[PDB]
This record gives structure tokens, sequence and C-alpha cells, in this order.
């Protein structure tokens, strides 16, 4: 059950690069592509993300995409850059200019088919293809505009596979351009229709965690991406390692998504850690459980207590008492049963993995389908109208052929998304 | 002699089948390579164990079994396991993609593409049978394959083998070992579709087995292997009369005769005692009266329910070990005074007893201790409908919002089959009430 | 924190039981159909006992005993006493009773016995002296009815020549301990009893509700145990303990010990307690008779505080602990 | 308590004790429903591909 990885744009390639760094280290694959690992648990499900090359070398099933050569050259220069398959670098030269229209309709349109060719060559090699995961942001042009254009084309060719995305939402606390609410609103409209599961990695949450909890006075993208890679490793453990659940992307959608449009998850991690510095006290299973459900550990700036949980998935990594994990997880639901919908019985699932991530003896990753995620969409929606009611900065988009009416339709579709999440918060 | 074909569907059915066939082999003296030194009729025979095993010219004894899972991981361990020589490769059928916990995907989408192949491998076993009795179908309620494909297969078998009995060993969903949030949907869907095609069904509620493992086997978190070795013990007790010489329950038809007076109410409750741990260094061996009494303790039942607030329609005691009828009648006499055992007015208040002198067999390195005597009671009591109420309520909570229903419609199913399946369930619960009041 | 849910809003008793529990700060009330409760204060009819005891990690308790209806329904009560060897046909504290459905099993044979000596032949359902008067009154309704010997010579308090009934409140906990509330109540008829006119059934029926004279000799036609003990002393030279309460403790013990094997939750996956109200009648020879067992009982206003608090300590906090006794344990 | 129909053998015995006396669809039909579903599937997929075509 192979997964095909796609990272698009500056943000997609940067967090995408760290993901392959992180999980390569967990599976004991070095930059040369060779396995130098202790446990056979590291190789049992290694084919989910890696192609096995002659000489018994491992190649990530990854496609590196961008409309500009800058960041992709950075990836190749980087520590694990040589692990990638050189033919899977698909890039243009013009750049998207933080413009969704450029990524979706004009500059990206020229490059889309070449990417699909590399995607296709990786799919035909797959014994049984689960689907795809895309890393990108929604505030730029390439990851936002071209990524969603890629997602639409992949669904056309693989209508019966899972589409998974790691989508970085924009925040003024960490913003490159005023037009990010436009890029995000246009992308969400697409994600609502063409993705089965998308993890909402909110840059606002990453900032606040770095500023408040990690006491980082001035946080870089590397400090944010340290959180993102920790989350991406955690929400991938059930796929990469053997377990009782025998987890895959389709079963995750079945259990997490009661209604097809409500497929935007609140990720969470515990314990929160700043790069480099390692603390020496392992947590207690009770500590993991409360931090992971704590609003301060959520990677999307939403208040779980302003909503209700439709479904929850928790994964514990480390050597610990599964009996204690059971009790503790059971304790939090019974303690706070008001924040879980009553009409989906047994909507919290817990999995365990023996191997912990680098640097921690025990950790917990949290995946939540909370109706509180509407707060995220409300925030982006408010930033959008503030400019849109004055038509400000629209000329960057209309110059590439877009129409005002497309913005109105995207604005409206997202507002419906918020109404629908509200519907089940009162149900 | 009349052959019985076992069909193991899905992970739960396959892994539970492994436990059973491993236990059948130890009980009959069949080693993992298929040889049975005790069998002096080489290459064939019409002995009681030949109901479940066929013989080759080379003297190997092969299970009259087919294993079918829509995914290869589980049946592949059967291909490389300790009993890999036991099964012919055509007995194990696999696909590449499972049903994703989706009844509709197992029944309609993926099931439609593998049904003809399975029926043909089933036909290959049926062609070795001088007088085929029927089928024993092992599956789960909660799995997409175990629910969706099983009902598909149950319908076809009624078509192709209309004169042969079909018995079920169904695993009823429990959150302590749950694998999907839609398991209530799959249970109701497959029960509704299978109900008329099953002659008798033994439900094992994972909650009950799990707790029995924790309480009586002192296991903090029981594994599937822990549950399955205990389950195979119960299954072996139920099937022993088919594989051993006896006067009671010698054909699948006898199960319907003795346990099922009305066709739809065909879910007998199974209670098993004693479950004693191998780790206990000092054990006191329980008497015939102590183990018979334990059969009326809800903690020893495969489903948790209160038989005191229901009515019996049949009741069998299947003893294994040092038991003689005098002790059984004495235990029944004292128990009848102290217990709330009410029968329906149109059935006699009586027990049908079977005794096999060979005491229960245990797998070496298992968690179950060896006992001098044991019993499995099979009683058809309306109290089992408590399980239907629990399951139907959860179905009602989700279906009220049509949560997850889109996954089913997306495989070609119609919303109407949900309400139709739940109407049948509502009727089932009412039929149990009429009998039980 | 423990959790509980309420599913009977007309429970005066457990209305209090919620308030006292929330006030402990250690109990939180979920909504009706939240399955993840520790305690269920459940409905009166069709309570879903089959659903209790299947929530992993949750010890569930409930304030009703499944199967206790057998004792708390007049039709079943008579069938229970007749058919249980523990009680037997030769039962000396339950008036003659026969169940007659509307469309005479052996009821005729008993009424004809009384024409042999013209003994008192007053029955009840309602009160009549001719069988035809009563029998033609149960078919006029359409449901099951039971007729029982009317205690023609009951005990009357003077001044007033008045009729009463004693209601005792009994609590049975998850251990099947039987707790008898030390405070009882006499529901008194303010009307002077007289056997000439049954159909003026206001001095004959002692229901607090039916006495729509309300408050003459005692408030709310309710006399408490201290008052009734003093009277018995001053009037009859005896006590409530010796002349009455022994027999009540005997009946309460006998009725609940009879049905224990059928309702006990000792080895069950959920647990039961239940408050009962036993209603007794005392004849002129200081003999106590059992009239009805009430599975859904209502307390007297003066005692809600004390009893509902005893319910928490004995039946609830015994299973969900927190950070002399008002009951009398009837031993078995 | 009457014991009845006691049968014995080297493997064991069996008997009955009485405390008290009393007081399918065709193959083509399966083929229709199976194929009706696959069509409802193809219809919904075609609608998807038409919408993508727009
Ligand atoms: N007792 C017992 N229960 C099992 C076992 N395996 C799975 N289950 C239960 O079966 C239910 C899920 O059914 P599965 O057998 O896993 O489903 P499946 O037939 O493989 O179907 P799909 O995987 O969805 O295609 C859950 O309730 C599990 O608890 C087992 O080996 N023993
Ligand atoms: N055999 C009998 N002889 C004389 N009086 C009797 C009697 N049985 C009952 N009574 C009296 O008449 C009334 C009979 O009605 P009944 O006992 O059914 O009312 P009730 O008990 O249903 C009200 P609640 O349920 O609230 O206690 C009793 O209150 C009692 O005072
Ligand atoms: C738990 O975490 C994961 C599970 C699965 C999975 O396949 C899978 C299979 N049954 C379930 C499941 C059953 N009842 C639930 C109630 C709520 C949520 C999930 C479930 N979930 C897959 C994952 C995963 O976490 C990260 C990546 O993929
Ligand atoms: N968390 C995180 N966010 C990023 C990173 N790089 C860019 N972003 C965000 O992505 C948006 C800009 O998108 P970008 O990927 O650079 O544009 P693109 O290359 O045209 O797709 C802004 O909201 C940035 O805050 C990164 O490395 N980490
Ligand atoms: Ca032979
Ligand atoms: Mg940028
Ligand atoms: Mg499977």
């Amino acid at each position: 059950r192979e997964i095909v990885h796609i990272q698009a744009g500056q943000c997609g390639n940067q967090i995408g690069a760290k993901f392959w760094e992180v999980i390569s280290d967990e599976h004991g694959i070095d930059p040369t592509g060779s396995y130098h690992g202790d446990s056979d648990l590291q190789l049992e499900r290694i084919n989910v993300y890696y192609n096995e090359a002659t000489g018994n070398k491992y190649v990530p099933r990854a496609i590196l995409v961008d409309l500009e050569p800058g960041t992709m050259d950075s990836v190749r220069s980087g520590p694990f850059g040589q692990i990638f398959r050189p033919d899977n670098f698909v890039f243009g030269q013009s750049g998207a200019g933080n413009n969704w229209a450029k990524g979706h309709y004009t500059e990206g349109a020229e490059l889309v088919d070449s990417v699909l060719d590399v995607v296709r060559k990786e799919s035909e090699s797959c014994d049984c293809l689960q689907g795809f995961q895309l890393t990108h942001s929604l505030g730029g042009g390439t990851g936002s505009g071209m990524g969603t254009l890629l997602i639409s084309k992949i669904r056309e060719e693989y209508p019966d596979r899972i589409m998974n995305t790691f989508s970085v939402m924009p925040s003024p606390k960490v913003s490159d351009t005023v037009v990010e609410p436009y890029n995000a609103t246009l992308s969400v409209h697409q994600l609502v229709e063409n993705t089965d599961e998308t993890y909402c990695i909110d840059n606002e949450a990453l900032y606040d965690i770095c500023f408040r909890t990690l006491k980082l006075t001035t946080p870089t993208y590397g400090d944010l991406n340290h959180l993102v890679s920790a989350t991406m490793s955690g929400v991938t453990t059930c796929l990469r390692f053997p377990g009782q659940l025998n987890a895959d992307l389709r079963k995750l959608a079945v259990n997490m998504v009661p209604f097809p449009r409500l497929h935007f998850f609140m990720p969470g991690f515990a314990p929160l850690t700043s790069r480099g510095s390692q603390q020496y006290r392992a947590l207690t299973v009770p500590e993991l459980t409360q931090q992971m459900f704590d609003s301060k550990n959520m990677m999307a700036a939403c208040d779980p207590r302003h909503g209700r949980y439709l479904t929850v998935a928790a994964i514990f990594r480390g050597r610990m008492s599964m009996k204690e994990v059971d009790e503790q997880m059971l304790n939090v639901q019974n303690k706070n049963s008001s924040y879980f919908v009553e009409w989906i019985p047994n909507n919290v699932k817990t999995a365990v993995c023996d191997i912990p991530p680098r640097g921690l003896k025990m950790s917990a990753t949290f995946i939540g389908n909370s109706t509180a995620i509407q707060e995220l969409f409300k925030r982006i929606s408010e930033q959008f109208t503030a400019m849109f009611r004055r038509k400000a900065f629209l000329h960057w988009y209309t110059g590439e052929g877009m129409d005002e009416m497309e913005f109105t339709e995207a604005e409206s579709n997202m507002n419906d998304l918020v109404s629908e999440y509200q519907q089940y918060q009162d149900a | 002699m009349r052959e019985c074909i076992s069909i193991h569907v899905g992970q739960a059915g396959v892994q539970i089948g492994n436990a059973c066939w491993e236990l059948y082999c130890l009980e009959h003296g069949i080693q993992p390579d298929g040889q049975m030194p005790s069998d002096k009729t080489i290459g064939g025979g019409d002995d009681s164990f030949n109901t479940f095993f066929s013989e080759t010219g080379a003297g190997k004894h092969v299970p009259r079994a087919v294993f079918v899972d829509l995914e290869p991981t589980v049946i592949d361990e059967v291909r490389t396991g300790t009993y890999r020589q036991l099964f012919h490769p055509e007995q194990l059928i696999t696909g590449k993609e499972d049903a994703a916990n989706n009844y509709a995907r197992g029944h309609y989408t993926i099931g439609k593409e593998i049904i003809d192949l399975v029926l043909d491998r089933i036909r290959k076993l049926a062609d070795q049978c001088t007088g085929l009795q029927g089928f024993l179908v092992f599956h789960s309620f909660g799995g997409g394959t175990g629910s969706g494909f099983t009902s598909l297969l149950m319908e076809r078998l009624s078509v192709d083998y209309g004169k042969k009995s079909k018995l079920e060993f169904s695993i009823y969903p429990a959150p302590q070992v749950s694998t999907a949030v839609v398991e209530p949907y799959n249970s109701i869907l497959t029960t509704h579709t299978t109900l008329e095609h099953s002659d008798c069904a033994f439900m094992v509620d994972n909650e009950a087995i799990y707790d029995i493992c924790r309480r009586n086997l002192d296991i903090e978190r029981p594994t599937y292997t822990n549950l399955n070795r205990l389950i195979s013990q119960i299954v072996s007790s139920i099937t022993a009369s088919l594989r051993f010489d006896g006067a009671l329950n010698v054909d699948l038809t006898e199960f319907q005769t003795n346990l099922v007076p009305y066709p739809r109410i065909h879910f007998p409750l199974a209670t098993y005692a004693p479950v004693i741990s191998a780790e206990k260094a000092y054990h006191e061996q329980l008497s015939v009266a102590e183990i018979t009494n334990a059969c009326f303790e809800p903690a020893n039942q495969m489903v948790k329910c209160d038989p005191r607030h229901g009515k019996y329609m049949a009741c069998c005691l299947l003893y294994r070990g040092d038991v003689v009828p005098k002790d059984v009648n004495a235990a029944i006499a004292t128990i009848k005074t102290k217990r709330s055992i009410q029968f329906v007015d149109w059935c006699p208040t009586g027990f049908k007893v079977g005794i096999n002198y060979q005491p229960p067999t245990v797998v070496p390195g298992g968690d179950l201790a060896k006992v001098q005597r044991a019993v499995c009671m099979l009683s058809n009591t309306t109290a089992i409908a408590e399980a239907w109420a629990r399951l139907d309520h959860k179905f009602d909570l989700m279906y009220a919002k049509r949560a997850f229903v889109h996954w089913y419609v997306g495989e070609g199913m119609e919303e109407g089959e949900f309400s139709e399946a739940r109407e049948d369930m509502a009727a089932l619960e009412k039929d149990y009430e009429e009998v039980g009041v | 924190m423990y959790t509980f849910v309420v599913r009977d809003e007309n429970s005066s008793v457990y209305a209090e039981v919620s308030r006292l529990l929330l006030a402990t700060g250690q109990w939180k009330r979920l909504r009706k159909d939240n399955p993840r409760f520790n305690l269920m204060l459940g409905e009166r009819n069709r309570l879903p006992f089959g659903r209790l005891g299947h929530e992993p990690g949750l010890v569930q308790l409930v304030n009703y005993y499944r199967g206790a209806d057998k004792l708390c329904r007049k039709a079943s009560l008579v069938k229970l006493i007749k058919t249980s060897p523990e009680l037997s046909e030769s039962c000396t504290w339950f008036p003659e009773s026969y169940v007659i459905y509307p469309t005479r099993e052996v009821f005729l044979a008993a009424y004809n016995r009384r024409r042999e000596g013209r003994e008192g032949n007053v029955w009840i359902a309602l009160i009549s002296s001719e069988a035809s008067e009563l029998l033609d009154f149960i078919d006029e309704q359409g449901q099951v009815h039971v007729i029982q010997k009317y205690l023609e010579k009951p005990l009357l308090l003077e001044p007033g020549h008045r009729k009463f009934d004693i209601r005792s409140w009994v609590l049975v906990d998850h251990l099947y301990n039987i707790y008898l509330y030390r405070e009882g109540v006499l529901r008194t008829s303010s009307e002077p009893y007289n056997s000439a006119n049954f159909q003026d059934k206001t001095c004959h029926l002692t229901n607090h509700c039916i006495q729509k004279n309300y408050g003459r000799y005692e408030e709310g036609n309710e006399m408490f145990f201290e008052e009734f003990n003093q009277y018995l002393m001053d009037a009859l030279n005896t006590t409530l303990e010796n002349s009455i309460l022994l027999q009540i403790k005997h009946i309460i013990r006998s009725c609940l010990m009879c049905i224990e094997p059928a309702i006990s939750t000792k080895h069950l996956h959920y647990q039961s307690f239940q408050l009962f109200g036993f209603d007794f009648m005392v004849d002129e020879e200081l003999k106590v008779w059992l009239i009805e067992v009430n599975g859904a009982p209502a307390c007297a206003q003066k005692l809600y505080a004390e009893l509902c608090q005893g319910i928490v300590d004995v039946a609830i906090s015994s299973v969900f602990p927190l950070a002399t006794s008002i009951f009398i344990k009837l031993h078995h | 308590m009457e014991v009845i129909e006691l049968n014995k053998c080297t493997s064991g015995q069996s008997f009955e004790v009485i405390l008290k006396p009393p007081s399918d669809p065709s193959l083509e039909e399966i083929q229709k429903k199976l194929e009706a579903a696959e069509e409802r599937r193809k219809y919904q997929e075609a609608e998807l591909l038409k919408h993508l075509a727009e």
C-alpha cells in the first residue's frame, strides 16, 4: 500500500524536505539511501514511503515541484537532498509571485503535465496505491494555486485513490504578502471538494507555540518547521509502522470523516520541544494525555472548547503501559464528555508504536476533527472580506484572466463550510 | 458420515479459524504436516473426524476449510505458519485491497469481483464430499469483509446449496477491541442480509471474551491470540459432537432441531466454564456442580445479558472430562431450586446433555490451564436480544445524522438499505419480546 | 469527578438527589442520552437495563432493580405471594387476594365459604359487599384488577374514630443490604370510619391525595412516629416497636429476601439500588398487614432532606466515594 | 425429573432430562441488485468526471 508524496512551492518543499529528513532517520536510512538500522520494525512497512532500488537502496516516493528553482536547489543542497530521485525534480523558472491565479491558471498550467508524468511513473510502479499526500501552503502562489490544480488533475486520473494534504494556513503574524487571505480562500474552496483529509497546520498556531510556550522571542521558519516535522512524523506513525489497527489512508477517512466536506483536522503534539535543546525528564502517560488535548498543543489556532469533537485519533509513541494509556484516554473522554459529540459512539481511537521519535522517550500525536476548526476559516474569511469589499489587490488576479465572480463563489463556499461546522456544534 | 465445510471470512474469521484448526489437530492427534499416526485407514475413511478432515493417498489429513480475505496480510501468515502443510494453496483465497471497514465495499464493490472465485474453490471441496451436511461460517460483524462479503456469500450458498445447513460463528463488536467507528452499521447491515440464510448463529461478543481474559486469565490487555485461543475452546466444545462419536448433535440439522424452535430467533447463548489460568500455581479443581452452576453466571457467557429476565426455548450442556450423568442430574436439581430459569410455556423445561470423556485439550504455551472437567452450555434465551438493543441504539444515534452514510452510498448502496436493515432489526427485537414476556 | 444523568423529571425524591449531588462539587450532570455516566436516575417505564454496564472504564450504577416490578404491581404481588414457597398460601400478613381479569379462578369458592357463617364479606379492587357489585366493576374498566378482603375491623385513633395507613421507606443498596428509614408516616383519615356506608369512601380510602377535614387532628393528615408512639403508650400501654414495627421489619425482610435471587446485581456488569415504599394497615388486634409495595415512592415533605441525604451516603457514595445512621438494617 | 434416551459409547454418553412438560432470492435477482449498485457507482463517477470536465 504505497503512498505518493508531492511537495509544491517554497513552503511545501521546505516542510516536505524536513519530513523526509525526520522519517528517514526513524527508518534508519541515511543520505546515501542505505539502511543502517537496529530494528526490523524500521523496514516492515518501509515501502509505504520508499521505493527499493537496486543495490538495496531506498528512494523516497517523492515528487519535488515548484514554479521557481530557488527552493528546490536548496533542497538538493541540503542534507538529505541526494536521497531524492533526480528525475522527480519538476520546476519552472518564472515563479508564481504569491499569486494563486498564476499557480492555477497560467504559469502553473504550463508545468502541470510534466509533474503528472512523474506522478504517473511513480504510480505505475506501485503494487497497491493508497493515494497521495501533498505538502504546500495556501498563502503563496505555487503551493496554493498550482498545488490545488495538481490535486484536481490527480483526482481526474485517480478518482478512486485517497487525496491527503498537509496545508499550511497563513497568518499576519507570519505573512509574506497582503494577498494571502485571497490565496487561502481560493485554495480552501478546492480542498473542500478534492481532498479526503487535510491537516490544517496553521502558521498562527506555530507562531504562538514558538513565542509563548517555547519562549522563542523571534521565531524563524525553521522554528515553525520543527513543529511541523514533529507533527508530520506523528500523524504518519500508524502508516509507517506495524500496528493492531493495520492503518491506511482510506480507513482513516472512513473513521474520521462523517460528512465528506468536514475533513479538516486539528493536529496536536506533545511534548512541545524547541530545536536542539533536549530536556531530560520523560513525561508520564497522564502528562502526554493532557498536553495533547490542550489547546496550547494544537497546530491550528482554534479553541477546542469552542466546539465539539466529531472524531479523534491519538497515537502514542514510546515504551509505556498500554493499560495506562487506555485508562488515561478513557479518563479524558469521561471527564470532558461534553466536548465530544454524543451521536457518534466510540469516536476516539488510540494506537501505539514502540519506536519513539528522535530526542524523546515518549510522545503523543493528536488528530482531531473538531467543529472548532471553523474559527480558522472564520479568521481567513474575515481577512478576505476586509480587502474584497474594496476590491483591493484584485488587479493582480484579474490580470491573469480571473473574474470577480470566482472570488465571490470561493468566499461563499467557505462561508457555507463554516455554517456546516456550526450545524454539528449545536446538534 | 457427512462432511462439514468451514469457511473463514475476514481477519477475525481467518485468525479464529487458525485457532480452531490448531486445536482440532491437537485433539485428534494430527501433527502440523497433516499426518495422523492413530488413523489406521490410510488414504480415506468414514470416521467421525472425517467430517472435518479429508485424507490424501500419502496419509495427510487436510481441513475441509476455505479461507477468504480481501487482503493478503492475514491469510499469508497461514501460508507461512506452523500448519502451512495442512492446507492446499487453493484453500487460501486473497485479494489486494480490503473493504476499509465498509460493508458496502465488501458486499458490492470488491465482493462482486471475488464471489465467483470463492464459490468455485468451495465447490472443489464439496466435490470431495459423499454427503455434504452444510457449512460453518466464521466472520466478524464489524469488518467490511466480514460483514459485507459474508452476506454476499451466504446468499449465494443458499442458491447453490439450497438443501444444506449453514451455521455461523459471528464476532460481535466491542469498543475495547474495536477497529472501526461504523461497526454498528456493518453489524446491522450484514445481520439483516444474512438472517434468513443462517440456520443457527453463535455470537461471541468481544467484550465478554476480553473481560473473561482479564478476570479469569489475569491478562492486563488481552491480545487477539489471547481471545482466539479461548474462543476456539468454545467453538471446539460446540463442534465436538460433529467430529467425535456421540448420540447428541451429530449433524448440523440437529443444532436447528435442538436449539432453534423458531427460525429468526436462532442466536443461542454460549456459556463456558472453567476458565483457569496456567500461571496459577495452586488450583482447586471444580466439581460437576460448580462448573454447571457457573453456566448461569453472566460473567462466563459469550455475551453479557441477564437470562433471569428472559425465557428459555432450549438448553444443552456439553461436558468434557470426568463427568457422569448421576452428578449432572444432581447438579441440575440443586441449581433448579436456586436459579431463575423460566421456559416459554410451549417448550419443556429440560436439558439435553452430552458428555465426552476426553477432558479438554490445551495448546502448549497457552494461557488456559488443563482441567479435569469442563462444560459449555448452549441455551437459546431471549435475553440475548439485549445485544441487539445495544447495537441498534448505536445505529440509531449515527443514522439520525446519517453520519458516515456517504461512504456507503459512494460504493453503490442506497440509503434505503439502511432503514430496511434497521426495520428488520426492529422486528427482530419485537419477536424476542413476544416470546420473552 | 463522578457523572450522572436524570431520566425521570417527575421524581420528587431524585429531584433532590440531583441537587444534593451537584452541591458536593464532585458530581456533574450530563444530558439525558450521554452514555458515559456513572449513575443513572432512570425512567419509570421501559428503563433500558440492557444498555447499562457496557461502557469500558465506567462503573455504572442505577436507582432501580430490574425485575422489582413483580413486587410493586398489585397483580404480580398476589401471584408472587401465592407461588413462592418462601411466602406460601399460608401467609399470615397478606389479606386474601385473587386476580380476576375482565372479559373467578377460585375466588367464588372462597366467597361461598363465608356464606357458611355469614362472616364479614367486604372486599376491594371499588368497595362492595356482594361479589356481583364488585365483579361488574372490573369489566367496566377493561384492565386486570385484584380484589382483596377488606379489613372490616381496623385500628382507629381516638379522638376521631379514624383510619390510617403506615408507609415505611426502604432502601436496598448494591450489596442487597435492606435499609429501613427510621422515620415513617401514618396517612390518616380525617373522617370517622363507619362500616354502614362504604360508598362514602372517604373514611375508607386513606390516600393523602384522595383526602382532597384536611388538617384537623394532625397536619396534612400525617402523623409521625414520635406522635404515634406516644399515643400507643398513653392509649394502649405499648410501643410502636413492639406492637407494630417488628411485624413491618419481618414483612419487609420477607418480601425482599424472596425476590433477591431474581433481582440481585451481585455478579452483574451494572449495579442497582432502589428506594421502595411499603404500605401497611393495622387492625384492632395490633396486627400489621401488607397492602402494597410501591417501586416509585414519594417522601413526606418534612423528611426529604434527611432521607435523600441518606440515599447519597448509603446507596451512591458507597460506590463512588468522595474526599448515627438514619436507617435500620434488616439482617439476613 | 425423567432421564430419557440415554445413549452410551466408549467416547462418552448423552441423555435428556425433563423437569417439566410444556403448558430465498434467485441467482438473477442477486445479479440484478449487484449490478444496480455498480451502475449507481458508474453514474456517480461519470457525474464527477463531467464536473471535472467543466
Ligand atoms: N475475537 C476476535 N475479534 C477480532 C479478531 N480480528 C478482528 N476482530 C474484530 O473484528 C472487527 C473488525 O473485523 P475484521 O475481521 O478486522 O474485518 P475484516 O473482515 O478483515 O474486514 P476489512 O478489513 O474491513 O476488509 C473488530 O470488532 C475487531 O475487534 C480476532 O482475531 N479475534
Ligand atoms: N384489605 C384492605 N382492607 C381495608 N382497607 C384496605 C385494604 N387494602 C387497602 N385498604 C385501604 O384502601 C386503600 C386501598 O387502595 P390502595 O392500597 O391500592 O392505594 P395505593 O396504595 O395504590 C396509593 P400509593 O401507591 O401511593 O401508596 C388503602 O389506602 C388502604 O387505606
Ligand atoms: C488512530 O490513528 C490512525 C488510525 C488509522 C486507521 O487506519 C484506523 C482504523 N480504524 C480507525 C478508527 C476506528 N475507530 C476510530 C475512531 C476515531 C478515529 C479513528 C478510528 N482508524 C489511520 C491513521 C491513523 O493516524 C495517522 C495516520 O493514519
Ligand atoms: N510554516 C511555514 N510556513 C511557510 C514556510 N514558507 C512559507 N510559508 C508560508 O507560506 C506562505 C507563502 O507561500 P510560499 O510557499 O512561500 O509561496 P509559493 O512558493 O509561491 O507556493 C506564507 O503564508 C508563509 O507564511 C515554511 O517554511 N514554514
Ligand atoms: Ca481413515
Ligand atoms: Mg514565499
Ligand atoms: Mg482485513
